[PDB]
C-alpha cells in the first residue's frame, strides 16, 4: 500500500538516529584535540 | 468522545506501544538516556571532583561519568532555575546538575516503564507478575540513588553515572562501610548470583531434554510457534537430577515462577542493607572479635586481617576522593606494611 | 605515513569478490 | 531495491572504521599520557 | 625496520597481519549474500 | 555367574538407582566425601595457620575463635607454595596441621571430584539418552573454582593465595586482588558481571513471563502453582499470549517465540560470561591485569588532571600498602 | 549441500561432513593463514625490531623463537643478524599462498566429492583403516622434523644456550642424551612444585637428546598404524565418526596448551628471557638479588641479618634445600638461572660466594630482571596494578602463556561439546528425545 | 638491478592483487573455466617466476 | 500477532533512503565535527580546554564551595584563571 514517512516508530527511531551521528561526529573530532 | 479518542488512538499497537504510561516514561527515559550521554560526551565534573568526566576532557569510555554534586549543595535538588544556578545552563552543566536531573528523570521512567508493563499487561490478559518483579530494580535504583545520598550528607556520595566511577562506589563502601560483611549484601548477591544459576541451569537444562520434533541438525526451528505441546520433556527432567543432584524439579509453574522469585528477593536485600549504609548503620562492627582484638595481639582472623584493608583505603583515598575537606595526611600518618 | 591508503585496498578486496561473484552468476 | 547485504558491510565497516578510529584516538588522543 | 632496499615499503608491511582476521569476517559477508 | 563383576558392572551404570553413580561416579563419590569430611571438620576446629611468608598464624576455626563469617580453613604457606604437602610429606601430623595441609587436601580433592560430577554429569545425558549440552553449563561453574584454587596458585607461585576456603576468606582474596590486578577495570570480568547480572535478571525475566501467562486452573481459595500434574503432555503457559506480550512491551522483534531458543539463550548468556570472567582470574593469574589510566589524562604544562579512575587507583593503594604488612620485605610486590 | 539437508549457517561447516569431503580444501585453506600468519606477524615484528633495544621489551613473541634456535644471536643475547629473522617470514608468508591458492580451490572447483574419487586412500571416516593409515603418515611426518631440529642442533648451527658456559649463546648441541630413564624419566616426575613432568629441563643436551627419541618413537608410530588395523576392545571402546574424531583429537589440544601456557611462564632454557621476559618467579628472585647487594655493598652482614617478621631480609630458609633468598620471594626458591647458579653452594645460596664472589655482570642483570617483570595491563603499561603511565611493557610471556590458557581452556570446552553431540549418534538420541519413545517415560521410578 | 629491483618487486604484487581476486571470481565462475583457465596460469609461472626473480634479485641491493 | 506499520528492510535497502541520507547523514557527523572544532562545545557546557584547567601558578583546585552564591565562585575561580 502506502505507509507514511512520518511514523510514530519513526519519531523514535529519529530523536536517535540524529543525535547519534550528530555525537560520533562530535567525537570523531575529539581524537585529535592535541596540546 | 474527547478522552477515549486519546486512549483509542495512543493505546492501539502500531509497533512501538505508546500509552497512558508512554507519556511519562518516554519523555523521562529519553532525557535520562541523554541526560548521562551528553555529560560523557560534553560535560565535565571538573568544578564538583577536579575530576575529568568527558571525552571532550580526554576521558575514555571507561572514564566518563556524569559527576555528581559538590559537597557544597548537599541534597538541593539543584534546580536548573533554582536559586544555585538560576536558569545558566552552562554553569549549571558546571555545578553539575544533570545528576539530579538524570537520576530524578529517570527515577520516573522506572515508575514510568513498569506502569507500561501493567498497562500492557491488563491489555493483553495476562497477570502483571512482571510489572511486580520490576521492583527489584526501583527499590535498589531507589535506595541506592536517593535514599542512601539522601541519608548521607550530599548528593556527591552518591553513585557516580560512571563506569570507574561507578567502581569507586564500590570500593568506597568496602572501605568505609565494609558492605562485603553485610548480611543483608550478602542475600543481595545470593540472590542475583543463585539466580543466575537457576538461569543458566533451566535454559541448558530445557535445551537438552528436547523431544527431537523436527529433521536433522537445526532443533531451533523443529519447534512449534502454533500450539501445545511440551517440548522438554518434563519426566526426563526429573528423573535426570533426581539421580545426579538427588533433587527434581517437578512442575514447570513453580520453576519457572522460583527464578522470578530468586533476584527480584535478593535486590530487595539488598535495598534495605544499603538503606543502612543511609544512616551509616553499617556491618563494620563484629564486637565479639574486636574485643578480644585488643589483648592477644596474636590472634588473627580473616575479619581483622581484611578490616585492615579497608583502613588503608581510608587513609589513602579520602584526600583526593573527598577534595572538598581539603583533607591532609603528611608522609608518616599513612599506615603501611615494612616494605611499601 | 602512507601505510593507510595501502590498506584500504586490500580491504575492500575480499567484498569486491563478492561483488564480481554477483553479477556473474555460481557459488550457487 | 538495493541489496540488503552491501548496505550491511559498507555500514558494517564505517563502525569498524569509527571505532578503529576511536582506538587511535586514545593514542595520542587528549587522553594518552603525554 | 626490513632491509634497507624495502624501505618503500614498511606501509604494506605495517598491515600484512590484519589480514587472517578478516577471513572470519568475509566469512560472513558472503554468508549474508548467501540469506544463510 | 560367569563373573560376579558383572553386576557391579551394571549397578555402576544403573540407570535406575535413585542417585546415579557413573564410572566418574566412583572417584568422585568419594574424592568428594575424603573432601568433604576434612573441611567439615577444619572449619569445627583446626588450629591456626602461618599462611603468609611468615610465622603469623591466622586463626581459623570456630573453635578457635570464628563466627559463620569470620569462619573459614586456611592455604598452604608461602614456605610450601607448590611443593605438594600432603599428609605423609609432613612430620608430626601438627605439622601439615601448622603449615596449614588441610587446604590441598580440601582443594586437591573437591576441585577434583568436582569435575568428574562434571563428567558424571553427562553420564547421566548418556545413560538417559538426553542431548548432552549441558554438562557444559557446569564447566564455567567448575572452571572458576579451578581458577581460583589451581591456576592462579599456579600463576602467583604458591596455594598461598588461592581463595581461602571460607566466608571472609573469600572477601580477602578478593580485595588484595583489585588491588594487584585492578580486577574491576578488567574487560573479562566485565563480561563476567555482565551475564551473571544478566542471568540473574533473565532468571527473573523468563521465570516472570511464564507465571504471568500461566494459563487456566485453580480457584482464588487453590494455589494457582497447583494446576499442573508431573508428566504433563502439554505446557502449563500460553506463550502466544506470553510473546504476545512482552514482544509488545518495547519493540515487539526483540523478543522470543522460539521457546527452544529462549530457553537457550539463558543458557548461554550466563554460562558464556561467567566463562570469560573464569578467564578473567586466569588471565590475571600471569598478571595481565585489568586496565590502567593513571595519569593518562593531563593538560598542557602537565598539570595532571585526575581520571576518575585515579580515583579507583588511589583506594587501590590504600589496599596495595596494607595487605600482608610483614613478609614484603622489598619494594616491589612482584608476588 | 545446501541448506535443508544440512544444518543452519552457524553451523555451517557441518554440512562439509557429510559425504566425502569436498574439500580437504578447508583445511589446507587455512592450514596457510596459520603459516602465513608467521609471513606477516614474522615481517612485521623485526618490521618493528630494533637490535639494541631487548627483543622482550618491544612485543617480540615471534622473532624471539628463531633466536632461540641459534640464529642471528651468538654472544650475549645479542642480535648480529638482522637478515635471518626477515628471511623466515618472508618464505612463510609467500609459503602461504601455495598453501592458500590450493586450499582455495579444492574447496570450490574440485571434487565436490573425494569419497568417489576414493582411489588414493581417499574418503570415508567409519572406514577404520583409511584413518589410521592417514594418521600414520603425519606420523613419520612429525618425527621427520624431530630430527630436523636435532640436524639445526647438531648439524646446521645449534641452538642458544643460556647455561651454555660463557653465558647465553648460540651453541651446538654436540652430545644428546641416551639414556632413556632421563629422556622418558621427566614423565614420571613430580607435577608439583619443585618439579614438573615436562617443564623441568636444565640443558639442551636433554631437549634436542630427547627430541631425537620422540623422532623415531613418533615415526615408528605412522609406519605402525599406516600398517595395520585397531585391535578389537579399541573398536569396542572408542565411538567412530568423523565428528566424534575431531571430538578426540580437540581435547590433546587443550591439554597441550595448558602444557605450553604452563610452560611458556616457566621455563628459562627453552624460554631464554634475553628473548622473553624474565620468568614470574625469577623477577621477585632478581628483586631479592638486587637488594641483598645494595645492602651488603652498603655494609651489612645480610647472611646475619634478623629480618622484621623473624625470619631475616636477604637470607632465608626452605625446608628441603637448607637456603635461598627471603621476602615473599620464597615461593620461588626453585628457581634457577644462570644469573644466579654461579654464588650457589652445596647447602644452598652461599654466604662466603655471595659475600665475595659475586659480580657485577650479576648486579645489572639482575636489575634488569627486576624491573622487567611479568606485570602490565591490557593497556599495556607495564608494572604493578597500581604504576604511572610511563614505562610500558609486556612480558613476552604474560601474553604467550595467558592466551594459550584461554583458549586451550576454551578447546577444553570443546573437547566436550563435540563428544557431547558425538557420543549422541552412537544412539541416535542426538537431534532429540523421539516422543513416542523415550527411555525414561518407561522406567522403572526412582521412588 | 637497485634500480630494476624495486619495479620488480611491485610487479610481484600488483600481479599477487591480481591473481587474487582473479581465481576467486574464476572457480566461481564456471562459463569461463575453459578460457580463464589460462588467466588464472598466466599470473601463475609469472608469479613464481617473478618470486624467484625477487630471488637473485635480493641478494643483490643489501 | 498481526502487525502493520511501515516496513524496514524496505527503506535501508531503498534507493530513496541512500539519496536523502547519503548527504544528511554526514552532515550530522559534520555539524558534530564542526561543534567541536570552532570549540564552542566547551563554552557551551563550561568544559575547560586543556589549555585552561589550573591557572598558570596556582596548584589548587577550582573547587565550589558554597551552594547559594556559587554562580559567583565559579566566576572568581574562572576569573583569576586564565
Ligand atoms: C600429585 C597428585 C595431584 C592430584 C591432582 C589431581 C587433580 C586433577 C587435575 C586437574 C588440575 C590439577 C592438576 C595439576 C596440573 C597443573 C600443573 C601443576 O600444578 O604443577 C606445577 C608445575 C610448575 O612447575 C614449576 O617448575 C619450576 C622449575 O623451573 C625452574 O627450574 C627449571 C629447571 O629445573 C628451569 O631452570 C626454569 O627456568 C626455572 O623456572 C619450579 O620447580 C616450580 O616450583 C614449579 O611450580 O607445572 C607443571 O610442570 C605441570 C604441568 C602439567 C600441565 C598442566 C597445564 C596447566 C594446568 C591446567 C589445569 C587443567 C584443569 C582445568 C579444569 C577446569 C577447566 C579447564
Ligand atoms: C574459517 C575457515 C573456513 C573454511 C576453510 C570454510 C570452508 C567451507 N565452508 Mg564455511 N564457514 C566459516 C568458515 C570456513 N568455512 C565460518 C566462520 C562460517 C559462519 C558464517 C561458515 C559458514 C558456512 C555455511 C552456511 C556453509 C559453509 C560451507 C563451506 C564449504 C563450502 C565452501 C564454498 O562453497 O565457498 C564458496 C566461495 C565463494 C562463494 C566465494 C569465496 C571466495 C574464496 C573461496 C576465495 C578467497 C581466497 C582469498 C580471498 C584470496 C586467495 C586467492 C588465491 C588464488 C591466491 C567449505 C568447506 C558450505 C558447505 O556446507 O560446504 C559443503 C555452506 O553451506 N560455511
Ligand atoms: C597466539 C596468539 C597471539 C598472542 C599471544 C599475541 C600477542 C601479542 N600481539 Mg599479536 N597478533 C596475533 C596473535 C597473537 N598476538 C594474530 C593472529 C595477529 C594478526 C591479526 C596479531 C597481530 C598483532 C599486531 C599488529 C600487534 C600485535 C601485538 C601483540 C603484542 C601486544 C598486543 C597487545 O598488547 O594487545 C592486546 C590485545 C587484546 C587484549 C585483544 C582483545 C581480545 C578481544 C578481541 C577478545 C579476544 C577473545 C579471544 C579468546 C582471544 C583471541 C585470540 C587472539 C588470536 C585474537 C602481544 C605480544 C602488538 C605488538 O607487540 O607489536 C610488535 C602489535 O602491534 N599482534
Ligand atoms: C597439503 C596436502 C595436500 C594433499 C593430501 C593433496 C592431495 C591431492 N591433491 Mg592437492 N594441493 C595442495 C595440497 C594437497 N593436495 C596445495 C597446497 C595445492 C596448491 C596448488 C594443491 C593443488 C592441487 C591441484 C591443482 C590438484 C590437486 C589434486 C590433488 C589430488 C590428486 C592426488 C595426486 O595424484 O597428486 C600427486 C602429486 C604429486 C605426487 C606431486 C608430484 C610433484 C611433481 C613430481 C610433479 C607435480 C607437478 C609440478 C611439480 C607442480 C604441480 C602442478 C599442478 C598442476 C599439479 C589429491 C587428493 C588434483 C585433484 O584434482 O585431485 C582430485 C589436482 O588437479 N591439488
Ligand atoms: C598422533 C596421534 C595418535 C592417535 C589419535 C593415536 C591413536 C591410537 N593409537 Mg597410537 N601412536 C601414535 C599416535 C597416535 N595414536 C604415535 C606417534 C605412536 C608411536 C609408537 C603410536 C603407537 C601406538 C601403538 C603401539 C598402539 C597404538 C594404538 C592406538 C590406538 C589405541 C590407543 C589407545 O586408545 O590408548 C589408550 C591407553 C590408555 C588409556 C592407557 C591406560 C593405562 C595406563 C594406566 C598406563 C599405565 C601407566 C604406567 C604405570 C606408566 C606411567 C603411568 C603414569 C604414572 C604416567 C588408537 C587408535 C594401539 C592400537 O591398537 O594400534 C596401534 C597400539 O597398540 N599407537
Ligand atoms: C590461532 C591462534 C594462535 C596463534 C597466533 C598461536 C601462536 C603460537 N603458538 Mg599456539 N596454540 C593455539 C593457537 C595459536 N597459537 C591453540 C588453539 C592451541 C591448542 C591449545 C595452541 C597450542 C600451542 C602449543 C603447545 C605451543 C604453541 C606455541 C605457539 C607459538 C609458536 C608457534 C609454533 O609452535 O610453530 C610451530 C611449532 C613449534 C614452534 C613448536 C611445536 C610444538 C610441538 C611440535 C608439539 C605440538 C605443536 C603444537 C601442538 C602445534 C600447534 C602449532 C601452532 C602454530 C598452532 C606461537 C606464538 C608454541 C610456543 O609456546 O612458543 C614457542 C608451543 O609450544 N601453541
Ligand atoms: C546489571 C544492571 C541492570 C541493567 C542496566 C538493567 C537494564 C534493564 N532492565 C530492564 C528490565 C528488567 N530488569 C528486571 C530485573 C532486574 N534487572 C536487574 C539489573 C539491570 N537491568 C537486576 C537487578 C534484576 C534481576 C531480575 C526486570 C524483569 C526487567 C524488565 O522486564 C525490563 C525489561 O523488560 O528489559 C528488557 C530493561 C528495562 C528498560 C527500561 O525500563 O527502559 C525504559 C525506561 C528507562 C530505563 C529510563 C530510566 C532512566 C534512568 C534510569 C536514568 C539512569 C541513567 C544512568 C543510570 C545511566 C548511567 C550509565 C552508566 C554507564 C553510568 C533494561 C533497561
Ligand atoms: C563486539 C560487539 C558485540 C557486543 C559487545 C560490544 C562491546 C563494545 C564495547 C565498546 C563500548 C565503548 C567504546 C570504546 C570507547 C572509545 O574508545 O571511544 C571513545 C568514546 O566511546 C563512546 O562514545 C562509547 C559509545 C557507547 C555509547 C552507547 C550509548 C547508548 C545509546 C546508543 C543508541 C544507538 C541508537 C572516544 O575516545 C575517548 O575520547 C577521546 C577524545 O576524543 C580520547 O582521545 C580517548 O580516545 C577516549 O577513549
Ligand atoms: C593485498 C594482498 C593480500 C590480499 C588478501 C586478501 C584476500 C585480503 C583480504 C581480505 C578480506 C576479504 C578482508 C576482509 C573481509 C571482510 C570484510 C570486509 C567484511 C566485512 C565487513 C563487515 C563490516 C561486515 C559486517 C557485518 C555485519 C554488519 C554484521 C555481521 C555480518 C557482516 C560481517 C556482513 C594478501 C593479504 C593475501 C597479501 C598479498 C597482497
Ligand atoms: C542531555 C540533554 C538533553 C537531551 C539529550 C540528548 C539528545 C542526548 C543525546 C543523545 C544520545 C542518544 C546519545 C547517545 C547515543 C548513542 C551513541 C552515539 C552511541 C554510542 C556509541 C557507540 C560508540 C556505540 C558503539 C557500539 C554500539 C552502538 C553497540 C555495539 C558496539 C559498538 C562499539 C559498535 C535534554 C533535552 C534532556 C536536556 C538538554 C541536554
Ligand atoms: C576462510 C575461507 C575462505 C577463503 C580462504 C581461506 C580460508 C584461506 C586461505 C588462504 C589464503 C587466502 C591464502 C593465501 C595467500 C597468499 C598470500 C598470503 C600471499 C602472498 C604473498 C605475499 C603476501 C607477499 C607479499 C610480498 C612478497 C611477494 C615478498 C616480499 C614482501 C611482500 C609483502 C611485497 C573463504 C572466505 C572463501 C571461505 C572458505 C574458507
Ligand atoms: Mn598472599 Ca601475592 Mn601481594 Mn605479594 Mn602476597
Ligand atoms: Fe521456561
Amino acid at each position: 500500500v502506502s505507509y507514511p514517512i512520518f511514523t510514530v516508530r519513526w519519531v523514535a527511531v529519529h530523536t536517535l538516529a540524529v543525535p547519534t551521528i550528530f555525537f560520533l561526529g562530535a567525537i570523531a573530532a575529539m581524537q585529535f584535540i592535541q596540546r | 468522545g474527547w478522552f477515549d479518542i486519546l486512549d483509542d488512538w495512543l493505546k492501539r499497537d502500531r509497533f512501538v506501544f505508546v500509552g497512558w504510561s508512554g507519556i511519562l516514561l518516554f519523555p523521562c527515559a529519553y532525557l535520562a538516556l541523554g541526560g548521562w550521554l551528553t555529560g560523557t560526551t560534553f560535560v565535565t565534573s571538573w568544578y564538583t571532583h577536579g575530576l575529568a568526566s568527558s571525552y571532550l576532557e580526554g576521558c575514555n569510555f571507561l572514564t566518563v561519568a556524569v559527576s555528581t554534586p559538590a559537597n557544597s549543595m548537599g541534597h538541593s535538588l539543584l534546580l536548573l532555575w533554582g536559586p544555585e544556578a538560576q536558569g545558566d545552563f552552562t554553569r549549571w552543566c558546571q555545578l553539575g546538575g544533570l545528576w539530579t536531573f538524570i537520576a530524578l528523570h529517570g527515577a520516573f521512567g522506572l515508575i514510568g516503564f513498569m506502569l507500561r508493563q501493567f498497562e500492557i499487561a491488563r491489555l493483553v490478559g495476562v497477570r502483571p507478575y512482571n510489572a511486580i518483579a520490576f521492583s527489584a530494580p526501583i527499590a535498589v535504583f531507589v535506595s541506592v540513588f536517593l535514599i542512601y545520598p539522601l541519608g548521607q550528607s550530599s548528593w556527591f556520595f552518591a553513585p557516580s553515572f560512571g563506569v570507574a566511577a561507578i567502581f569507586r562506589f564500590l570500593l568506597f563502601f568496602q572501605g568505609f562501610h565494609n558492605w562485603t560483611l553485610n548480611p543483608f549484601h550478602m542475600m543481595g548477591v545470593a540472590g542475583v548470583l543463585g539466580g543466575a544459576l537457576l538461569c543458566a541451569i533451566h535454559g541448558a537444562t530445557v535445551e537438552n531434554t528436547l523431544f527431537q520434533d523436527g529433521e536433522g541438525a537445526s532443533t531451533f526451528r523443529a519447534f512449534n510457534p502454533t500450539q501445545a505441546e511440551e517440548t522438554y520433556s518434563m519426566v526426563t527432567a526429573n528423573r535426570f537430577w533426581s539421580q545426579i543432584f538427588g533433587i527434581a524439579f517437578s512442575n514447570k509453574r513453580w520453576l519457572h515462577f522460583f527464578m522470578l522469585f530468586v533476584p527480584v528477593t535478593g535486590l530487595w536485600m539488598s535495598a534495605i542493607g544499603v538503606v543502612g549504609l543511609a544512616l551509616n548503620l553499617r556491618s563494620y562492627d563484629f564486637i565479639s572479635q574486636e574485643i578480644r582484638a585488643a589483648e592477644d595481639p596474636e590472634f588473627e582472623t580473616f575479619y581483622t586481617k581484611n578490616l585492615l584493608l579497608n583502613e588503608g583505603i581510608r587513609a589513602w583515598m579520602a584526600p583526593q576522593d573527598q577534595p572538598h575537606e581539603n583533607f591532609v595526611f603528611p608522609e608518616e600518618v599513612l599506615p603501611r606494611g615494612n616494605a611499601l | 605515513i602512507a601505510q593507510l591508503t595501502m590498506i584500504a585496498m586490500i580491504g575492500i578486496a575480499g567484498p569486491m569478490i563478492i561483488f564480481l561473484l554477483a553479477v556473474r552468476r555460481g557459488n550457487l | 531495491r538495493i541489496p540488503l547485504w552491501i548496505v550491511a558491510t559498507v555500514a558494517g565497516m564505517g563502525v569498524i572504521v569509527i571505532v578503529g578510529l576511536f582506538f587511535y584516538g586514545a593514542y595520542a588522543g587528549l587522553g594518552s599520557s603525554l | 625496520k626490513l632491509p634497507e632496499a624495502y624501505a618503500i615499503f614498511d606501509p604494506l608491511v605495517d598491515v600484512l597481519p590484519v589480514i587472517p582476521v578478516l577471513f572470519f569476517a568475509l566469512a560472513f559477508v558472503v554468508q549474508a549474500a548467501v540469506g544463510f | 555367574s560367569a563373573n560376579l563383576w558383572e553386576r557391579f558392572c551394571n549397578w555402576v551404570t544403573s540407570t535406575d538407582n535413585r542417585l546415579y553413580v557413573g564410572w566418574f561416579g566412583v572417584i568422585m563419590i568419594p574424592t568428594l566425601l575424603a573432601a568433604t569430611i576434612c573441611f567439615v571438620i577444619a572449619f569445627i576446629a583446626a588450629p591456626p595457620v602461618d599462611i603468609d611468608g611468615i610465622r603469623e598464624p591466622v586463626s581459623g576455626s570456630l573453635l578457635y575463635g570464628n563466627n559463620i563469617i569470620t569462619g573459614a580453613v586456611v592455604p598452604s604457606s608461602n614456605a610450601i607454595g607448590l611443593h605438594f604437602y600432603p599428609i605423609w610429606e609432613a612430620a608430626s601430623l601438627d605439622e601439615w596441621l601448622y603449615n596449614g595441609g588441610p587446604y590441598q587436601l580440601i582443594i586437591f580433592h573437591f576441585l577434583l571430584g568436582a569435575s568428574c560430577y562434571m563428567g558424571r554429569q553427562w553420564e547421566l545425558s548418556y545413560r538417559l539418552g538426553m542431548r548432552p549440552w549441558i554438562c557444559v553449563a557446569y564447566s564455567a561453574p567448575l572452571a572458576s573454582a579451578f581458577a581460583v584454587f589451581l591456576i592462579y596458585p599456579i600463576g602467583q607461585g604458591s596455594f598461598s593465595d588461592g581463595m581461602p576456603l571460607g566466608i571472609s576468606g573469600t572477601f580477602n582474596f578478593m580485595i588484595v586482588f583489585q588491588a594487584e590486578h585492578n580486577i574491576l577495570m578488567h574487560p573479562f570480568h566485565q563480561l563476567g558481571v555482565a551475564g551473571v547480572f544478566g542471568g540473574a535478571l533473565f532468571c527473573a525475566m523468563h521465570g516472570s513471563l511464564v507465571t504471568s501467562s500461566l494459563i487456566r486452573e485453580t480457584t482464588e481459595t487453590e494455589s494457582a502453582n497447583y494446576g499442573y500434574k508431573f508428566g504433563q503432555e502439554e505446557e502449563t503457559y500460553n506463550i502466544v499470549a506470553a510473546h504476545g506480550y512482552f514482544g509488545r512491551l518495547i519493540f515487539q522483534y526483540a523478543s522470543f517465540n522460539n521457546s527452544r531458543s529462549l530457553h537457550f539463550f539463558l543458557a548461554a548468556w550466563r554460562v558464556v560470561g561467567v566463562w570469560f570472567a573464569a578467564l578473567g582470574i586466569s588471565t590475571m593469574a600471569f598478571n595481565l591485569n585489568g586496565f590502567n589510566f593513571n595519569h593518562s589524562v593531563i593538560d598542557a604544562k602537565g598539570n595532571v588532571i585526575n581520571t576518575w579512575a585515579d580515583i579507583i587507583n588511589r583506594a587501590n593503594l590504600g589496599m596495595e600498602v596494607m595487605h600482608e604488612r610483614n613478609a614484603h620485605n622489598f619494594p616491589l610486590d612482584l608476588a | 549441500d545446501q541448506e535443508s539437508s544440512g544444518f543452519a549457517w552457524w553451523a555451517g561447516n557441518a554440512r562439509l561432513i557429510n559425504l566425502s569431503g569436498k574439500l580437504l580444501g578447508a583445511h589446507v585453506a587455512h592450514a596457510g593463514l596459520i603459516v602465513f600468519w608467521a609471513g606477516a606477524m614474522t615481517l612485521f615484528e623485526l618490521a618493528h625490531f630494533i637490535p639494541e633495544k631487548p627483543m622482550y621489551e618491544q612485543g617480540l613473541i615471534l622473532i624471539p623463537h628463531i633466536a632461540t634456535l641459534g640464529w642471528g644471536v651468538g654472544p650475549g643475547g645479542e642480535v648480529v643478524d638482522t637478515f635471518p629473522f626477515f628471511v623466515v617470514g618472508v618464505v612463510h608468508l609467500i609459503s602461504s599462498a601455495v598453501l592458500g591458492f590450493g586450499g582455495v580451490y579444492h574447496a570450490i572447483r574440485g571434487p565436490e566429492t573425494l569419497e568417489e574419487y576414493s582411489s588414493f586412500f581417499g574418503y570415508d571416516w567409519k572406514d577404520k583403516n583409511k584413518m589410521t593409515t592417514i594418521l600414520g603418515f603425519h606420523l613419520i611426518v612429525l618425527g621427520i622434523g624431530a630430527l630436523l631440529l636435532v640436524a639445526k642442533a647438531m648439524f646446521f648451527g645449534g641452538l642458544y644456550d643460556t647455561w651454555a658456559p660463557g653465558g647465553g649463546d648460540v651453541r651446538v648441541i654436540t652430545n644428546p642424551t641416551l639414556d632413556p630413564r632421563v629422556i622418558f624419566g621427566y614423565l614420571l616426575k613430580s607435577p608439583f612444585g619443585g618439579e614438573g613432568w615436562i617443564v623441568s629441563v636444565n640443558n639442551l643436551e636433554d631437549v634436542v637428546g630427547g627430541h631425537i627419541w620422540i623422532g623415531l618413537i613418533c615415526i615408528a608410530g605412522g609406519i605402525w598404524h599406516i600398517l595395520t588395523t585397531p585391535f578389537g576392545w579399541a573398536r569396542r571402546a572408542f565411538i567412530w565418526s568423523g565428528e566424534a574424531y575431531l571430538s578426540y583429537s580437540l581435547g590433546a589440544l587443550s591439554m597441550m596448551g595448558f602444557i605450553a601456557t604452563c610452560f611458556v611462564w616457566f621455563n628459562n632454557t627453552v624460554y631464554p628471557s634475553e628473548f622473553y621476559g624474565p620468568t614470574g618467579p625469577e623477577a621477585s628472585q632478581a628483586q631479592a638479588m638486587t637488594f641483598l647487594i645494595r645492602d651488603q655493598k652498603l655494609g651489612a652482614n645480610v647472611g646475619s641479618a634478623q629480618g622484621p617478621t623473624g625470619l631475616g631480609k636477604y637470607l632465608m630458609r626452605s625446608p628441603t634445600g637448607e637456603i635461598i633468598f627471603g621476602g615473599e620471594t620464597m615461593r620461588f626458591w626453585d628457581f634457577r638461572g644462570p644469573w644466579l647458579e654461579p654464588l650457589r653452594g652445596p647447602n644452598g645460596l652461599d654466604l662466603n660466594k655471595i659475600k665475595n664472589d659475586i659480580q657485577p655482570w650479576q648486579e645489572r642483570r639482575a636489575a634488569e630482571y627486576m624491573t622487567h617483570a611479568p606485570l602490565g595491563s591490557l593497556n599495556s603499561v607495564g608494572g604493578v596494578a597500581t604504576e604511572i603511565n610511563s614505562v610500558n611493557f609486556v612480558s613476552p610471556r604474560s601474553w604467550l602463556a595467558t592466551s594459550h590458557f584461554v583458549l586451550a581452556f576454551f578447546f577444553l570446552v570443546g573437547h566436550l561439546w563435540h563428544a557431547g553431540r558425538a557420543r549422541a549418534a552412537a544412539a541416535g538420541f542426538e537431534k532429540g528425545i523421539d516422543r513416542e519413545s523415550e527411555p525414561v517415560l518407561s522406567m522403572p521410578s526412582l521412588d | 638491478m637497485t634500480i630494476l629491483f624495486q619495479l620488480a618487486l611491485a610487479a610481484l604484487v600488483i600481479l599477487s592483487f591480481v591473481m587474487v581476486i582473479g581465481v576467486p571470481v574464476a572457480y566461481a565462475s564456471p562459463q569461463d573455466w575453459d578460457r580463464s583457465k589460462q588467466l588464472i596460469f598466466l599470473g601463475s609461472g609469472l608469479w613464481i617466476a617473478l618470486v624467484l626473480v625477487v630471488g637473485v634479485l635480493n641478494f643483490f641491493v643489501v | 500477532g498481526t502487525t502493520g506499520e511501515r516496513p524496514f528492510s524496505d527503506i535501508i535497502t531503498s534507493v530513496r533512503y541512500w539519496v536523502i541520507h547519503s548527504i544528511t547523514i554526514p552532515a550530522l557527523f559534520i555539524a558534530g565535527w564542526l561543534f567541536v572544532s570552532t570549540g564552542l562545545a566547551y563554552d557551551v557546557f563550561g568544559t575547560p580546554r586543556p589549555d585552561s584547567y589550573y591557572a598558570q601558578e596556582q596548584r589548587s583546585i577550582p573547587l565550589v564551595t558554597d551552594r547559594f552564591e556559587a554562580k559567583q565562585q565559579v566566576e572568581t575561580f574562572l576569573e583569576q584563571l586564565k
